[PDB]
RNA sequence: CAACGUGUUUGGAACCCUGAACAGACUGCCGGUGAUAAGCCGGAGGAAGGUGAGGAUGACGUCAAGUCAUCAUGCCCCUUAUGCCCUGGGCGACACACGUGCUACAAUGGCCGGGACAAAGGGUCGCGAUCCCGCGAGGGUGAGCUAACCCCAAAAACCCGUCCUCAGUUCGGAUUGCAGGCUGCAACUCGCCUGCAUGAAGCCGGAAUCGCUAGUAAUCGCCGGUCAGCCAUACGGCGGUGAAUU
């Protein structure tokens, strides 16, 4: 939710940055799903 | 060519002096840019109002920073002369850039 | 299925699946979908048996289920030895991120 | 307090309806206004779906089985409680209608609230379910009270 | 209150407790509101002591006791005595006439 | 999307809270653009906040009648949208002001007090304040 | 990056491990490293009163010195 | 506060200008490993004999009375004096805005 | 429990003193300043007229900031009392004040006014009930003394407050009395007022005094 | 606002905004009610109509309320000490009890991808754009900005697709371990943050109890202060979506 600080919405609620919250989008990712078909 | 900022606490003393120094830098030269008001550098303070223990009900104060700038268009010895001439506002902070 | 040495998930979606497992990381589970490229999708059922064994390989190539229980509770008989506030506080079950003790430590008091 | 000023009540973004704006008002929750509008508008095309008529016609028709005429108010005299029904007004029953409508619709699993409210809305609409069998547990019991005005 | 009561809440102000203190505080107030039949959810018994050879001023023993009831508000009682056994006495009695207050207006 | 006009003709403004809109009111066929896209792209879907656009040219029923491609930025979408609306409201005043009977009488001139308060010191948010027992 | 020394502790090391070995020798500045230099000594640590011996193995290598030596006198009928 | 504190937070900032452009332009060089990254933990030795000279031990009270705490730092006084030095019309701009 | 009216009328009828207009770690520095020069100033008055005889009123210690060049308006009542006659008085300030400011040597212009009437200023009218009351005389004798000699000099409302300990007491009490019109609330009212505290032998007094003028 | 292709290069002050003065709303007009009056109900006009909205504002006084640890001080008391300097601890303990907040308990949901729109602030010992290294926190290089210029700064809920579509679950994230980074003489007791690992309790809450009458409640983010860094889920603000009931 927001203190699950290994997602997104976590890190956007405790004001960090880490891999689900980029800065520079192009730069720093996690592993990419490949749901494919 | 000149930029001047006039910046205060108070706006009778931007409004009369900007006042005067727009009214001796156009009857002593030619065609000059107005005083345009550029927006209110304003902010706040919260303070706990109470010596001791009250949290609630305090006390937020705000400073206002008024600013203007004016630009004066051409060089004139007696020109820069006429703005040097003027000493006169009592605490408005003035400044210069190109 | 069954994987590496007792433990397996249900019949869902491949990336859960692997999440069932006992101990796997979840992000080299992302990446064993990536580097395997399998489908993630899809689930436990329809998968071809060289994905099983990709699977069982890559499984083999980090720590996992036996293994870092063994290993962390060896950091546990090592947080018997030396005599360390962690240790101290793991004789007494307390908490090591230190929280304020003087309220609410009810994951260890119980 | 005296009174509050008269009403202004607009009509459903899509149908022109005062009813049906009442409702999508009612299903939201904090502010997620265009979700609750996709949830009404998702059932709409649900009961086009199931049944073939107009989606005013099963909805009015399917709250004026929900609405009662009277309800119990627990009033006092002398320290004495009463149970003593007095007749409810109008959109009062509206309120109420949707009301139980919808917090009975939030009751009824396996899918989302499209086929939640679509089947908790023909069961009012048929006279089944628990919105219409809240209104008799709410209604045979001012029947049973008529005995004090 | 020793067992099935409200719940107990000393508070020392410049007092040290010991067992006859609190001990009188449980039997005389618990024991006088043994006779009760009430839910009271908590009582605040705040006992704080002043003056004569501690301080400037008579010697003074003040207590407050609050009763936070559902039946029907809550209740503070502060008597000040020139011991602690008749501050406490006395605040018994006075929380004696609030509680028949109570359980005597719910009548009919 | 291109083809410009660069100026002032028949204008109207518009302002909810944060959320400020100037429109320039065009004779043309009704494929209107809010600030360089289409309406529904950018009012995001249908909500009510493409109907309140909708909702003045509708009273005098000139939804073929003219092209409104809107100028807007400032708060956020809803209001943005109103501001739109009373934006068409002013601009249809600007041309042709015997409409003003038909606007006036609904409520499509007027403007709401639609402001945030502001938290209030004690308070949590201007209205909501912490319990007590 | 660099471990964290106090500089008279280094001067303990560099006074028993140059010249010969010794005994229950006193430190303050509870914050320093391990330092396997000094596996064997037995450092006294403070505890708010006291120093304490504790003996340095090398299986207590990689840590600061006060989490050997509790600071909190807590026996406890809480 | 008390009156040894002020002088306390005075003999430390004697002790910050003493050798503070010192010691932390040398700690400019330390930290520059391009040339070297094992070496030079002795070096943190010579970090080491200034004492009270740390800027992090180095606080702002207030001036004129002296509460360490509720200092709003660009006034340099503290919350409760800051009243009396805005209703007693001493501070200029201080305009007490309710806005 | 009540504002003050010094600060409560700040936007309009009253007008702020140290009027110098700055920059924030300037603004913290520049307070030093100003906050030492009323130092030098009240320090030095209360010393060189300690020693002389009667009591001075300095109300108003305005300091401003055109250029590097400070002008100190000094707006006591009571001016000749002041100075050692061929102007002395204003140079020795002028010296002592240059002695805590000369980090630019900017010059300073310090000058001294005349109060237009001295007792409707309550700052030096609350001296003078300070001065006063902290002799042996009642509350009621100089604080009617102060209002009689107030309304000859040409006031229209005034509220006096003393707080606690009145001549024998060892439980404090607060005594004001009030004439006219004192509108604490009208905002355009121009109401000035003084707090003075009186410290005395077997304790400490409170006069605080509003002029409505 | 417009053009040139991604400036200070051209015009314009026409929209917006900034910010000084003015005007406006005062039961002013009309109708009707009321001893003719105060008003009361409605209507027109108007951006706004009956304190337009919010704030600041808080009488005499009460609780002999709180504060001698902001500050000042009567009296009393200590004074090779009840004063002062320095290092370590401590204010962070922990069988329990009381209170306030945050997170939740899921499909109005959670994740991923791609799209969309703010306000108000802060910043020359700083804010730090760009490029490179690193999964990342971060490291280096440092253009631009004393602030309507630049940066912090990505706003998020929201929209469109993929999955789970009822599980203690792709809900929830506690606790613990390993490995790091930053700040700072120093991070163990006692800082934050990243990477992996675990996945506790918890299926909407007894008795009781609290807030709120509209841009409010609920809900989603952003900023500031203090500050070397932080315990901030707090406080002070600012927008976004946005009700029901009387």
């Amino acid at each position: 939710g927001r203190g699950d600080r290994k997602t997104a919405k976590g890190k956007r609620f405790n004001h960090s940055f880490g891999n689900a919250r980029p800065k520079n989008k192009n730069k720093g990712r996690g592993p990419p799903k490949a749901p494919i078909f | 060519k000149i930029r001047i900022k006039l910046r205060s606490y108070w706006v009778p003393l931007i409004e009369d002096s900007c006042k005067q120094i727009m009214d001796a830098a156009r009857t002593t030269n030619a065609k000059i840019m107005g005083p345009v008001p550029l927006p209110t550098k304003k902010r706040i303070y919260c303070v706990l109002k109470s010596p001791h223990v009250h949290k609630d009900a305090r006390f937020h104060f705000e400073i206002r920073t008024h600013q203007r700038l004016i630009d004066i268009l051409y060089p004139t010895a007696q020109t820069i002369d006429s703005l040097m001439q003027l000493d006169l506002p009592a605490g408005v902070d003035v400044e210069v850039k190109l | 299925p069954k994987k590496g040495g007792i433990g397996h998930g249900g019949l869902q979606i491949e990336c859960i699946r692997i999440g069932g497992v006992e101990i796997p990381n979840h992000k080299r589970v992302e990446y064993s979908l990536q580097y395997i490229h399998g489908i993630g999708r899809s689930r436990s059922r329809q998968i071809l048996l060289d994905l099983n064994f990709d699977n069982k390989v890559t499984k083999d190539l980090s720590e996992e289920e036996v293994i870092i229980l063994r290993k962390e509770k060896r950091f546990n008989r090592v947080a018997i030895e030396r005599l360390k506030e962690i240790r101290c506080y793991r004789g007494i079950r307390h908490k090591l991120g230190l929280p304020v003790r003087g309220q609410r430590t009810k994951n260890n008091c119980r | 307090r005296g009174t509050v000023e008269e009403k202004t009540a607009k009509s459903d973004p899509i149908y022109r309806n005062r009813l049906v704006n009442m409702l999508v008002n009612r299903i939201l929750k904090h502010g997620k206004k265009s979700l609750a509008y996709q949830i009404l508008y998702r059932a709409v095309k649900k009961i086009q779906q199931k049944t073939e008529t107009n989606p005013l016609s099963v909805l009015r028709q399917a709250i004026r089985g929900v609405t009662p005429d009277i309800a119990v108010k627990a009033r006092r005299v002398g320290g004495s409680t009463h149970q003593v029904p007095i007749e409810i007004g109008s959109t009062q029953g509206k309120a109420l209608a949707i009301r139980w409508l919808l917090g009975a619709a939030r009751k009824r699993p396996g899918r989302n609230m499209a086929f939640k409210l679509s089947s908790e809305l023909v069961d009012a609409a048929k006279g089944s379910g628990d919105a219409v069998r809240k209104k008799e547990e709410t209604h045979r019991m001012a029947e049973a009270n008529r005995a004090f005005a | 209150g020793p067992l099935s009561s409200v719940k107990l809440i000393l508070q020392g102000r410049n007092l040290e407790v010991s067992d006859n203190v609190r001990s009188h505080v449980e039997d005389k107030v618990g024991k006088s509101v043994a006779k009760h039949s009430h839910l009271v959810r908590e009582v605040d018994v705040r006992l704080s002591a002043r003056g004569g050879d501690l301080s400037k001023g008579p010697k003074l023993r003040r207590c407050e006791v609050t009763l936070f009831t559902k039946r029907h508000g809550v209740i503070r009682a502060e008597e000040d005595a020139e011991s602690l056994y008749s501050s406490i006495d006395l605040v018994s009695s006075i929380i004696q006439r609030k509680l028949r207050k109570i359980k005597d207006k719910v009548s009919d | 999307l291109p083809g410009g006009f660069a100026a002032q003709t028949v204008i109207g403004t518009g302002r909810r809270k944060c959320a400020i809109a100037r429109v320039v009111l065009q004779e043309g066929t009704g494929k209107f653009i809010i600030n360089y896209r289409d309406a529904k792209e950018y009012l995001q879907g249908n909500p009510l906040w493409l109907q309140y656009v909708k909702t003045p040219l509708a009273t005098l029923g000139y939804e073929t009648n003219y092209d409104v491609f809107v100028k807007a930025h400032g708060g956020g979408l809803s209001g943005q949208a109103q501001a739109i609306s009373l934006g068409v409201a002013r601009a249809l005043l600007k041309v042709s002001a015997s409409h003003r009977a038909p606007l006036k009488q609904e409520g499509l001139l007027t403007r709401d007090s639609r402001i945030v308060e502001r938290k209030k010191p004690g308070l949590k948010k201007a209205r909501k304040a912490p319990q007590f027992s | 990056k660099n471990p964290f020394v106090a500089n008279h502790l280094l001067r303990k090391i560099e006074k028993l491990n140059k010249k010969a070995e010794k005994e229950i020798i006193v430190t303050w500045s509870r914050a320093s490293t391990i330092i396997p230099t000094m596996i064997g000594h037995t450092i006294a640590i403070h505890n708010g009163r006291e120093h304490l011996p504790i003996y340095i193995t090398d299986r207590m290598v990689g840590h600061k010195l006060g989490e050997f030596a509790p600071t909190l006198n807590f026996r406890g009928h809480a | 506060a008390r009156k040894s504190l002020i002088q306390r937070e005075k003999k430390r900032r004697n002790l910050e200008q003493k050798y503070h452009l010192i010691r932390r332009s040398s700690k400019q060089e330390i930290r520059k490993v391009t040339s070297l990254s094992d070496k030079w933990e002795i070096h943190g030795k010579l970090q080491s004999p200034p004492r009270n000279s740390a800027p992090a031990r180095l606080h702002r009270r207030c001036f004129l009375t002296g509460r360490p705490r509720a200092n709003i730092r660009d006034f340099g006084l503290s919350g409760h004096i800051l009243r009396e030095m805005v209703h007693t019309c001493l501070l200029p701009g201080a305009t007490r805005s309710s806005w | 429990q009540k504002i003050n009216p010094l600060g409560f009328r700040l936007g309009t009828t009253q007008s702020h003193y140290s009027l110098w207009f700055s920059q924030p770690k300037n603004y913290a520095e520049g307070l030093q300043e100003d906050q030492k020069i009323r130092d030098c100033i009240k320090n030095y008055v209360q010393k060189n007229t300690k020693t002389s005889s009667g009591v001075e009123g300095i109300a108003r210690i305005e300091i401003q900031k055109r250029i590097d060049l400070i002008q100190v308006i000094i707006h006591m009542g009571f001016p000749k009392l002041l100075i050692e006659n061929r102007p002395q008085g204003v140079e020795d300030l002028k010296i002592n004040v240059q002695k805590e400011l000369n980090c630019v040597n900017r010059k300073l212009n310090i000058a001294i006014t005349r109060i237009a009437k001295p007792y409707g200023d309550p700052n030096i009218l609350a001296e003078f009930i300070a001065g006063q009351l902290k002799s042996r005389v009642s509350f009621r004798k100089a604080m009617k003394k102060a209002i009689e000699l107030t309304e000859q000099a040409d006031t229209k409302g005034i509220q006096i407050q003393i707080a606690g300990r009145i001549d024998g007491k060892e439980i404090a009490r607060i005594e004001w009395i009030r004439e006219g019109r004192v509108p604490l609330q009208t905002i355009r009212a121009k109401i000035d007022y003084c707090a003075y505290t009186v410290r005395t032998i077997y304790g400490v007094l409170g006069i605080k005094i509003w002029i409505f003028m």
